[PDB]
Formats: structure tokens, sequence, C-alpha cells
């Protein structure tokens, strides 16, 4: 026996008593959230947002180091006969054992 | 799995065996079709059947576990060695690779000066 | 004629619609985005005397959008 | 105005408490203020402004 | 340390040592202010009544009597951590021959490989 | 910056009117999501810490944006659920989720190891009420009871491992300070040492052994599928063995050879068995074995290269199968079961849905540069220069990731559903929104993805 | 420019005297679209151009110079440690981009020759294998993911795999 644990209805939202619309029940918050707001954060977020991401503010030395790498390329040929690197950041070190 | 000659209609015999058994598949086929019959041409229904058949199915790979394989005997073992036993298979196949790539940096290069990345 | 096929069609046009709707709302800021490379200064490189490091934007280069943001 | 103000109180809440957030969290510098010019990385002698930049 | 040398046994407050100025509107102090109205919410829910936010004004009572007894809860763990680091620092000037310094050094270390 | 906005979100949705309350909680969480892409992308060669440490900078996580991008997009699905219930029940468990936030925040800002475990542990604690709750069909607690007994079982040997570390080599706090760590000289009692530092990583990141924790808390579906994303975001987020291999033990690499080959195995076994299995839930809950075991061969191997796919597909994955876990559930809510052979039928009912099940099913395969060949790629580069016999197996597992979506194609895409006659209205506006906020921002990181790949990039 | 090598000048001229016909398909329909679209998209890039008036110079490129070796100051302090690590990231970085210099010089003389390839430029192809492997040793590549604190021990292993050579011979 279950006495009043049989209890099931079906619920489904699709045009009935909701003409178009997405959340459950009341038309006047329906609109003013599901394509109002929920498409506001949709356009500031992901096309406003857009010009952020990596484009912009430089983002960790990329095109610092571009410029950077090319000045110390000309001076160090035109000098010195190494290029770049051969013993770098280890000049007299204290012995070895 | 197939045998020297494919199945399709050989070896069948009318005999009284047989007339009776097609009777019996035919029974239990209309019954389980009929109950099907009265839920689908209703237009007050709107909604997925469920079927016993299809339920259970779905029961028999997620559940039906641990009452299961209370008799292990040999077979259940054989499958361990089919489980586990690949992992150290795979352990002295890399292994000799690790004593030729070590060796190689440290006497007689292999490397090549071109390498760079990782 | 025929009946024809029958799909929801109004649901789905209508979501494209809706989408592009708020990509257009936001796509005026876009437009204005490349009229700000033409109008003002985008880049140049230049020695700098010794005088500041950083004033507004401390390293600014390609664009004048990201000096703006650099501010903020 | 009394409708308005009625109507929206949690509304007003979320921005507000960004405004609170970003100003609590920034003055965590001030307990931070040592080695405020040291080395060469960026130091640099002060010319109108008092201590450089916060 | 977990038994007294210097301080006197049995004392609610410090007393002997009280030069060491407590907090002032400290930012441990609103947490435990926050857990005192914390307090004012859950008992509307166990006795059933109207509001958690907007219910009876006894509120007042849970936030005071956190922050009285948290200040003075607060007065004693900027006491005890500070006795704690009083005995550390006055323990090596007294030994000397304990603590050893070593400074700038270069030594070879093993590299990995990959 | 980030935490007390987020704290403010706890009484926004009580103190709303009854009618409302979804309205406030999903347009409130998009504009400060808007903030995390405008003020923690700032970085220099060595990223320089936030403040003091209660939350700190991020050096190589960037995925914290995810958690912010899945911020709004949990409130989205979770619509068609708990609206029969009461007003209460629902205050609850959008605030479960708020809480799940505001704990995540801290896990990845956070530069620490010991106020990071007390946050790792305490993400647990809100999932285990709305995966218990909420549950479809039975079974909840052979899942429930399942997602702490194995993460709590592994986790718990970080308190005897992390203090063991601070008590003998300074403090671990910043690891920016974490320049006194000296190398393992291998011993017998650093042996458990070192394994009580990964076992705490080697269950919320799945193997092929422990991993059964993740295949039942997908099936049993907590609330209608967009719970199912934050169990998504408990895989990307045991992201410390980013840290602690890289810092506490660089050279230890003689014990992770025998757990590379562990993972490795849990390649082809798991990607066999997602082939004939029968529910749609654990079709994804499979995938999401493969895809993060990918990232556990490539920290492990420990080389430059290798970090680069592996921080790029912590985010591939977790915008990709929370992806597919929204189609599970935009079927789950019409048809009322997760078998995958009932539910059949694409184009003919489901027109414009069809093209997302599309672009979902074709990420898990190697498309054009968005950010799923990207993460992959590396790690396959990676493991030729560990060992050449890796892309023989590996190669195979190409083949079945293939068999991972087109499996889940071809038994969508027939024109029958004879058995079948609801599911009218194919999509609700929002429900495919959900799918275009998934799929855009991997469009939007084809154009860059520097800001997605980023361990000293 | 100035950075970049390239060649030095290229030929490049038609003498066209075999065959009238129609005296050249390729150099009419060069003229003719000169005029069409490529002038009228010069006089627009230059009236933006001129529209700018203007311009900020800025600092563009930062300093930071020296700062102390890293393999000076030890014994674990954190106020030493990490200015000297911060150096040290900066040059990986910068070494980075500058082998893509070298490799790209490597590219131009494939795209200009293509025919000769290996039989010419000899220079570009020199250059390429003393910096690589040069780097191989020093930056990274086999020293794992990139630390200063171990980057001390690559160059020390190297040195003492030198002295042990030296001794020998």
């Amino acid at each position: 026996r279950w006495q009043e644990d049989p209890e099931p209805e079906d619920e489904n939202l699709y045009e009935k008593n909701p003409d178009s619309h997405g959340y459950d029940k009341d038309p006047a918050v329906d609109i003013w959230n599901m394509r109002v707001v929920f498409f506001f954060g949709f356009s500031i977020v992901l096309v406003l947002g857009s010009t952020f991401v990596a484009y912009l503010p430089d983002y960790r030395m990329q095109e610092w180091a571009r410029r950077e790498a090319e000045r110390l390329v000309k001076y160090r040929e035109a000098h010195g006969l190494p290029i770049m690197e051969s013993n770098c950041f280890d000049p007299s070190k204290i012995q070895l054992p | 799995x197939x045998x020297x000659x494919x199945x399709x209609x050989x070896x069948x015999x009318x005999x009284x065996x047989x007339x009776x058994x097609q009777a019996e598949r035919l029974a239990i086929r209309s019954r389980l079709k009929r109950e099907y019959q009265l839920q689908y041409y209703d237009p007050s229904r709107r909604g997925v059947i469920e079927d016993p058949a299809l339920v259970r199915w779905t029961y028999a790979r997620s559940a039906n576990i641990y009452p299961n394989f209370r008799p292990n005997t040999k077979t259940s073992l054989l499958g361990a060695l089919f489980g586990i036993g690949p992992l150290v298979f795979w352990y002295y196949v890399f292994k000799t690779d690790r004593d030729r790539k070590e060796k190689l940096i440290q006497e007689g290069k292999l490397d090549r000066t071109f390498n760079i990345s990782y | 004629r025929l009946f024809i096929i029958k799909p929801s069609g109004f649901y789905d046009k209508r979501f494209l619609k809706l989408l592009r709707f708020y990509i257009l709302l936001t796509g005026i800021p876009v437009a204005i985005g490349i009229t700000l490379i033409n109008v003002x200064x985008x880049x140049x490189x230049x020695x700098x005397x010794x005088x500041x490091x950083x004033x507004x934007x401390x390293x600014x280069x390609x664009x004048x959008x990201x000096x703006x943001x650099x501010x903020x | 105005l009394l409708q308005v103000v009625r109507d929206h109180w949690v509304h007003v809440l979320v921005p507000m408490g960004f405004v609170f957030g970003y100003y609590l969290d920034r003055k965590n510098d001030e307990k931070l203020t040592a080695f405020r010019n040291k080395s060469l990385l960026y130091k640099r002698e002060l010319k109108p402004n008092e201590e450089v930049t916060w | 340390x977990x038994x007294x040398x210097x301080x006197x046994x049995x004392x609610x407050x410090x007393x002997x040592x009280x030069x060491x100025x407590x907090x002032x509107x400290x930012p441990r102090l609103a947490f435990v202010g926050f857990l005192g109205y914390c307090s004012g919410l859950i008992d509307n829910a166990i006795r059933r009544r109207p509001v958690l936010l907007a219910g009876l004004h006894r509120q007042l009572l849970y936030i005071t009597s956190f922050v009285f007894v948290g200040y003075y809860l607060l007065k004693r763990q900027d006491y005890m951590y500070a006795v704690r680091d009083h005995d550390m620092f006055s323990y090596i000037k007294s030994h000397x021959x304990x603590x050893x310094x070593x400074x700038x050094x270069x030594x070879x270390x093993x590299x990995x490989x990959x | 910056k980030y935490i007390i906005p987020t704290i403010m979100l706890m009484p926004l949705t009580w103190l709303s009117k009854n009618n409302m309350i979804w309205v406030n909680s999903t347009a409130h969480s998009l504009l400060i999501s808007f903030t995390s892409l405008l003020l923690m992308n700032q970085f220099g060669d060595n990223s320089l810490n936030f403040s003091l440490l209660f939350f700190s900078d991020s050096l190589s996580t960037p995925l914290l944006i995810l958690t912010m991008w899945l911020l709004p997009l949990m409130l989205m699905a979770s619509q068609h659920h708990l609206s029969k219930e009461n007003l209460t029940r629902k205050k609850l468990f959008i605030t479960m989720l708020i809480s799940l936030q505001l704990f995540l925040i801290m896990t990845f800002t956070a530069m620490e190891l010991i106020l990071f475990y007390i946050l790792f542990e305490a993400t647990l604690v809100p999932t285990l009420i709305i995966i218990t709750r909420w549950g479809n069909q039975t079974e909840r607690l052979n899942a429930g009871l399942y997602f702490l007994f194995y993460t709590l079982a592994g986790s718990l040997p970080l308190l005897v491992a992390l203090i063991y570390i601070q008590n003998t080599v300074g403090s671990l706090n910043f690891l920016m300070l974490q320049y006194w760590v000296q190398p393992v000289h291998n011993s017998w009692s650093n042996v458990f040492m070192w394994l009580a530092c990964m076992m705490a990583f080697m269950v919320k990141m799945p193997l092929y052994g422990l991993h059964l924790w993740l295949p039942k808390a997908h099936v049993e579906a907590p609330i209608a599928g967009s719970m199912v994303l934050a169990a998504v975001l408990l895989k990307l987020g045991g992201y410390g063995m980013l840290r602690i291999t890289l810092i506490l033990n660089p050279m230890t690499d003689f014990m992770a050879y025998p757990f590379i080959m562990l993972s490795l195995w849990g390649m082809i076994m798991t990607s066999s068995i997602c082939l004939r299995q029968t529910d749609l839930k654990s079709l994804i809950a499979y995938s999401s074995v493969s895809h993060m075991a990918l990232v556990i061969v490539a920290i492990l191997i420990q080389t430059p290269w290798s970090y680069m796919g592996a921080t790029a597909l912590m985010i591939a994955h977790g915008l990709t199968s929370s992806m597919l876990f929204c189609l599970a559930n935009s079927n789950y809510e019409r048809i009322h079961s997760r078998t995958m052979i009932l539910a059949r039928g694409l184009q003919t009912l489901l027109p414009l849905m069809a093209t997302w099940w599309l672009l979902a099913s074709l990420t898990n395969l190697a498309l054009p540069p968005t950010i799923n060949l990207i993460g992959e790629l590396f790690v396959v580069m990676s493991t030729f220069s560990w060992s050449n016999i890796t892309i023989i197996l590996m190669g195979v597992n190409m083949v079945i990731t293939a068999l991972y979506s087109l499996y889940m194609l071809i038994m969508t895409q027939r024109g029958k559903y004879t058995y079948h006659i609801n599911n009218i209205s194919p999509s609700f506006t929002r429900e495919n929104a959900l799918m275009s906020l998934h799929i855009l921002p991997l469009l939007l990181l084809t154009l860059n993805p520097k800001i997605i790949l980023g361990p000293l990039y | 420019x100035x950075x970049x090598x390239x060649x030095x000048x290229x030929x490049x001229x038609x003498x066209x005297x075999x065959x009238x016909x129609x005296x050249x398909x390729x150099x009419x329909x060069x003229x003719x679209x000169x005029x069409x679209x490529x002038x009228x998209x010069x006089x627009x890039x230059x009236x933006x151009x001129x529209x700018x008036x203007x311009x900020x110079x800025x600092x563009x490129x930062x300093x930071x110079x020296x700062x102390x070796x890293x393999x000076x100051c030890q014994e674990k302090d954190v106020l030493c440690m990490f200015e000297a690590e911060m150096q040290w990231r900066r040059d990986y970085k910068v070494d980075q981009e500058i082998v893509n210099i070298i490799q790209e010089r490597l590219k131009a003389c494939q795209q200009r020759e293509g025919e000769s390839h290996r039989q010419n430029c000899a220079k570009e192809l020199e250059q390429f294998t003393q910096v690589v492997k040069a780097y191989q040793d020093r930056y990274x590549x086999x020293x794992x993911x990139x630390x200063x604190x171990x980057x001390x021990x690559x160059x020390x292993x190297x040195x003492x795999x030198x002295x042990x050579x030296x001794x020998x011979x």
C-alpha cells in the first residue's frame, strides 16, 4: 500500500498557457529576464570582453621581448664574437669541487 | 562467429513439436504488442513510454554486479592476469628504452644539435 | 502544392534574430573601435629621455585603446 | 520616489559590495609599504610627487 | 609555553604586561561581529518567528555579547603570541652557542634530466 | 577585489521577492564575471603577488575565468528543475552554488598549500548536499558516500605530508618564497612522503585505478544537468599537482614512472567501455576520464612543453564536457530517461540543437585550432621526447576519441522515435543560449590562445 | 630593417623580344590593377596618416639592467634571490625570441633561393648551428622546467665535465 505516495503529474510549458516562454509562469517576468539580462551578459562579456582576453594590455611581456631582443642582436654582433648565449649568467664561479 | 555453412534456412523440419513451438512464440509476441497498441492510439497521452524490457536492459550493465561474482573459481582469476597483467608487460618495454637513452647522453652522443624543444 | 514536412522553425529562427540583435547592439563600439585607430594615433617607437618611465600608461604599443584600459 | 526605493533594495547591494571590496583590498598595500624603492628594478628619484607611486 | 614561569597563575587579564595596545576595529573583530549577527538569524528558525533578518530586535544582545567576549579573547591572543616570541628571542641571546650563522656559498647540486 | 562582491550574492537571493530570485542571481553574476577578464590578466615575467596571503595572484591559472564563466551558466539549466518545489528550497540550492564559487575562487587564487588544503576539501561539503538530494534515479547514496570516501581517503594524507615539509624546511606559504626547497635524496622514508602528496590529486584527477569515484557521481544526476558541471569543476579543481611536482619534489620522477603507465592504460581501456554503454550521461563520464588522464601524463614528465598543453587542457575540457552534459540535460527533461537508444532523433525533431550537438562532438575530435587540438598536441609531442614508444599507444587513443563522440552522434542522427511523442518545443530560447555560451568562448580562444595556455608562455 | 640580414638586391627585369602576340598579358594586367585598386588604396592610406597630426612617442621600451648576478648571492634569502631570479627569467624570455630571429634568417634563405637551398647562403646555416647548440646546454632543454635555482646546477655540471676532460688531455 502506498496511500499517499502515488502522486505524479506530467508538466510541460511548450506553448499551452505560456504563448512562447522559457521561465515557468508569468509572461511579464519571462521577457524581462530570459531575453534582456540573459542577453546583456551575452553582449558585454562576449563582444566587449573580446577586446581584452590577451589583445591590448601586452600580456606577460610577449610584445616587449621582441623589441628587447632585436636591439641586443645588432649590438652583440658588432662588438662581440659569440651570439647571445655561450656562457651566460655565470662568470668566475667559486670552483666546482 | 560463423560455421562452415551460414545459417539462414538450413536444418528445418515441420514435424509436430515445431508446429506448437511457433504457436508459443506468436502468443507472447501478440500479448506484448496489444498493450503497446492501446497506449499508442490515444491523443490524451503525450509522453515517452517505459516498457519493462529496456529498463531491465540498462539495469543489467549499470547494476547486478555484487549479487554476481560469488563463484569466482578460476575464470575470474584469469581475467585479473589479463587485467593488471598488461601493466607489468609494458613495465619492461619502457624500462629498456630508458637504459638505451640515458647511456647515450653521457657517452657517444645521439641527440641532435638542432634539438632544443623539450 | 503540398503541406510539406514540419519543423518548429518559429522557435529556431527567433533565437538567431534575438542573438544578432545583441551582437549588433554591442557592435557599435566595435565600429567606433576601427575609427579610434583612424582618428587617434596608433603607435610610435622612439628612445625616451630620462624624466618619467610611466605616464597614464607604462608601455603603450600598437593600439591607443591599450592605454585607455591601462589607466583604470 | 517612494515606489522606486521600496521595489529595489537587494539589487543596489551587489554593485555597492564591489566598491566596498575594491576599497578594502586596496588598503592592504599600506601595511606592505616596506621596500617601496629598493635596488634597480623599478626605482626612481622623486621630482614632485611623494614616494613615486602607491 | 604551557606552564607559567614569569606570569602569576590564575588571571583573567594580563595586567603584569599590559603594554601592547589592543586592536582597533580589526578585520578579525568584524568576523566575530558577523558570527554574533549569524546567531540572531538562526534563533528565529528554531523558535518559528517571521523573517530571519527583519525579525525581533533581541539580535543586538547577540551582536554585543560576541564582540565583548571576543575583544577579551583577542586580547589574550595578542598577549600569548608576544610572550612566545619574548621567551624565544631571550633563549638565543642567553646561550649564543646554540645558534650558528652561515651565509654566501656556492655548492654543487645534481641536476635532473628531462 | 573578487571576494566580498561574491559573498554579497548570499543576501541577494534571500532579500529579493518571491516572483524574481532567478533574475537577480543571473544578472549580477554576469557583471562580476566581466571584471575577472579585466584585472587578473595583467602579469610580468614572473607574476607578482596580489596582496596579503588571504587570496593571492595567478601565475599559471587562467582557470579561474572558467569558474567565472560557469558562475552564471550553472544557474541557466537549473531553471526547469527545482521550479516545482518550495521557494526556500530554491534559495538554498542557489546559495550552495554561490558557496561553491566562493571556495572555488579561493582555491585557484591563493598561492598556498596549507590554506589551499582547507579549501580543496572544503569544496566537497557543498557538492555532497547537491548530489545526495534531487536525484532522479535511485542509488544516490552509492554516489554520495563514494564522493567523500574516495577523496578524503586520499586527501587526509596531505596533513601528514604538507606539515612535515614546513617543520623541516622553513614554511610553505607563498610558494614564491619557496626557493628554500632542496632536492630529495631518494630514500625509503621519502617514498611515502611523495605518495601522500600525489594520492590527493590522483583521485580527483582520475586514473585507471581509483577512478570509480567519477562515473558514479555523473550517472546519478545531482540536479538536472547543470550541477554535473560543478563536478567537472572539481576535476580541474585538483590543480595542486601543477604546484607540488614543480616545487616540492622536482628531483623526484623515478616514482612517477609507474603512475604514468597507470594513467596510460586509463586511455585504451576507458575508451573501450565507452562504446557499448547504454547511459548517455555515462558516455560523457568515461570520456572525462581520458581527457584528464592526458593532463596526468603531462605533469609527471615535467618538461616545459607539457605544461603548455596541460594548462590548456584544463580549460579545454571544462567548457566542452560541460557543453556535452547540457546536451544530455536537454534530452533528460524531455524524455525523462538517461537511455541513449530510446531518445533517438535530431534535425527531424530537434533542428537547431543538432548543430550544437555537432560542434560539441567535433571538439572531442581534433578540430581546426580551437583549444582542444592546442591542448592535446603538446602532450603528444612531449611524450615522444619522454619515450618514443608512446604514440603507438597514443595513436590508438586518437582512433577511439572519434568513437567517443561519433557514437553519440549516430545514435541521435536517426529519423525514428516511433515510441516517443513528447519533446514538442525543441529549445525554449535559453536551451540553445546555454549551448552558445559554451562554444563561443572556445571560438574566441582561436584568435588568442596565449591567454589560455600560459605557464611562462 | 637593420636587424634582418636579407639579400642585397633583386634583379627582376623583363626584356620581352620573342613573340609579339599581345605584348604581355601579365604586364598589361599588372598596369591595369595598379590604377584600378592599388592607387585608390594608396590615396586612402595617405589621407588617414595626414589626419593623425598629433602623435605620442612614449617610452615604449623599458630599461632594467644587471641588478646583481644570480650566481653570487645564495644561502637561501628572500630579499636577495627574488630580484636575481627575475633577471634570469627576463633573459630566458629574450633568448626564446633571439632564436626566432636566427630561425627566420634561415627561412629567408629558403624563400629567396629555393633551387639553390644548401649550395649557397652557408652563413645563416652556420649561425643557426652555433647558437642552438649553446642554447641546449645553458638554457633548459635538459634542465626540465624553467627555474633559475636549477640553472646554476646546469652550468656547474658543464663546468665539471669540461674540467675532467682537460685534466686527462
